[PDB]
């Protein structure tokens, strides 16, 4: 839903704060569910 | 005047009686509600 | 899950309805003074 909702509204409709959180909540999700045990580890090591 | 505690106190006591300030200020509640939002919309966790 | 989500994506085009109800009032949405499309970021957040 959140992903769809992003197509009915221009950026202007959301707080520049939240817009940022969303990106983060997504990155979390990627790293948590779609990243290799090897990919994660590299990022952590390079302090990304 | 500065030779006697009484004298000094009397003079000071008098000099201050005359100050008469009158300031003009906005509605408190208004400012505290505006600045209020500015904080809420931009803070990530209950800002002290 | 796969099911529900599958039916979900298969139905997103139904959202077309919103697009209509909005586009239906094209003239009303544009021929007026209140509409604008440029984001003036400097606008005080407490005014919104």
């Amino acid at each position: 839903c959140l992903m769809l909702f992003q197509a009915l509204i221009p950026p202007s409709a959301l707080t520049a704060r939240q817009r940022l959180d969303i990106n983060n909540r997504f990155a979390y999700f990627l790293i948590k569910c779609h990243a290799t045990q090897a990919t994660t580890a590299r990022l952590v090591a390079n302090q990304v | 005047v500065y030779m006697s505690p009484l004298a000094l106190n009397n003079l000071a006591s008098r000099l201050l009686r005359k100050i008469s300030l009158h300031l003009v200020m906005q509605m408190v509640t208004a400012v505290q509600q505006d600045l209020g939002e500015v904080v809420s919309v931009s803070s990530n966790v209950t800002n002290p | 899950n796969t099911a529900l989500l599958s039916r979900f994506l298969d139905a997103t085009p139904n959202l077309l309805g919103i697009y209509e109800a909005i586009l239906a009032n094209t003239y009303a949405n544009a021929v007026n003074v209140y509409c604008d499309s440029v984001y003036r970021a400097d606008i005080p957040i407490e005014w919104k």
